């Protein structure tokens, strides 16, 4: 029972949106087929499976597929997204009647609702030298994106989340860094399109 | 079964032949080697139906195996080349595809062990302006100049590994991406209440675990053999 097809590398979703994660297989003869997430740093774990009895399979945590032989897909969902579900996701099928082929995988990352947005760009120094320091692009909402350096000499990583418990907030930030006496935060994210209203403290 | 494999991290130069071994405890007849890499899933390279059998996946080429007996399946890189490097999982299934994944072995593939270098750890403290405008404190973890991409970061707080407010770059950067041989660079934020960040009490470190060379690998150069070992940098609360 040959392929097994997933659209998106990565895929986004709103927090609190339905989930949707799309697989395909080919295969005349229905197969079995499988949803497996990995959440970063760890293995597989399996979350719901169609064996020829329920078409309508749930799972663990909401997440729910219904296999529709016809129009060959198996489609994963749940209903709202939260910040925990972010992962990557691998749908598989049955084949040769012998083994389990994998579909490529698709990352999903959720959205965080920012209904405060409060754009900043801040100065850190080291803990042991007033003299080396980094810049933190953070507290953007999600229509915002960070761009890669223009300069070799200039280090950018991309946008991650984080999710503060003790005040239930979350809130996504960028790093940027360089050695250059040229560096100043004002700068540093020069290359991004930054909202109007990022704070830049003196 | 417990589906075990072993070893879970290993390094190695090039040219090299490294056993990979997966042992079950419930004896499934049917076991399976794949090597997952990213944006291509999990690929089949062997599998075993039995001590007699044994059939070629999608990847086979560069790799051999054995079905030594019901309960192992070892794998085999003939002479290792850098493409091999990836996570790979043993996996055993019953007669209805119930599978048991192991929990892998992350392998790194080096064509010169002389250019593994352990990462440099800083903590850069919280911006006053941060705290200020926002009442939170924002910590920030680089480890640079470190080679392979083969790392754990964690962050303790007063002692204890924290999850909560923690937000790790998912890959690290090359530092000079026209090389094939970069060192990487990782950052890290840990987030805090002002008011937490605010007390001297309160001791705050980033553990990046590097992993390297062993006890065993030979070592010419004057700097430090870059063993596996664990770098911290860390920094504490302040009132001003």
């Amino acid at each position: 029972a040959q392929s097994v097809t997933q659209l998106g590398s990565h895929v986004s979703v709103s927090e609190g949106a339905l989930v949707l994660l799309r697989c395909n297989y080919s295969s005349s003869v229905p197969p079995y087929l499988f949803w497996y997430v990995q959440y970063p740093n760890q293995g597989l774990q399996l979350l719901l499976k169609y064996t020829s009895a329920a078409t309508l399979v749930k799972g663990i945590n909401g997440f729910e597929a219904e296999f529709k032989k016809s129009e060959t897909s198996f489609h994963l969902t749940k209903p709202s997204a939260h910040m925990s579900d972010a992962a990557e996701y691998f749908c598989a099928v049955s084949e040769q009647d012998d083994k389990i082929i994998f579909g490529k995988g698709t990352r999903l990352h959720i959205l965080p609702n920012i209904q405060n947005p409060d754009p900043a760009v801040y100065q850190l120094r080291d803990s042991k030298s007033s003299d080396k320091s980094v810049c933190l692009f953070t507290d953007f909402d999600s229509q915002t994106n960070v761009s890669q350096s223009k300069d070799s000499d200039v280090y950018i990583t991309d946008k991650c989340v984080l999710d503060m418990r003790s005040m239930d907030f979350k809130s996504n930030s960028a790093v940027a860094w360089s050695n250059k006496s040229d560096f100043a935060c004002a700068n540093a994210f020069n290359n991004s399109i930054i909202p109007e209203d990022t704070f830049f403290p003196s | 079964a417990d589906v075990t494999q072993t070893p879970r991290n290993r390094i190695t130069k090039t040219g090299k032949r490294i056993m990979l071994e997966c042992s079950q405890t419930k004896g499934h007849d049917r076991m399976y080697w794949y090597r997952q890499d990213p944006g291509l899933g999990l690929r089949l390279i062997y599998y075993s139906f039995d001590v007699k059998d044994i059939n070629k996946g999608e990847i086979s080429d560069g790799y051999s195996v054995s079905r030594q007996a019901q309960a192992k399946f070892s794998l085999s890189l003939e002479s290792a080349i850098p493409n091999q490097t990836a996570l790979y999982f043993c996996a055993t299934s019953d007669e209805s595809y119930g599978y048991t994944f192991g929990s892998g072995t992350r392998l790194t593939v080096v064509e010169d062990l002389n250019k593994v270098s352990p990462p440099e750890v800083a903590v850069f403290e919280p911006s006053e302006a941060e705290i200020s405008h926002t009442q939170k404190a924002t910590l920030v973890c680089l480890a640079t100049g470190f080679y392979p991409d083969h790392v754990e970061l964690s962050w303790w707080v007063n002692g204890k590994e924290v999850h909560s407010g923690v937000c790790t770059d998912p890959q690290p950067l090359k530092e000079q991406p026209a090389l094939n041989d970069s060192r990487y660079s990782l950052s890290s934020r840990l987030r805090v209440s002002a008011t937490f960040w605010q007390n001297p009490r309160n001791h705050f470190r980033c553990q990046v675990q590097f992993y390297g060379l062993s006890e065993n690998d030979e070592w010419t150069q004057d700097r430090a053999k870059p063993v596996t070992q664990i770098v911290s940098a860390e920094a504490w609360g302040r009132a001003d």
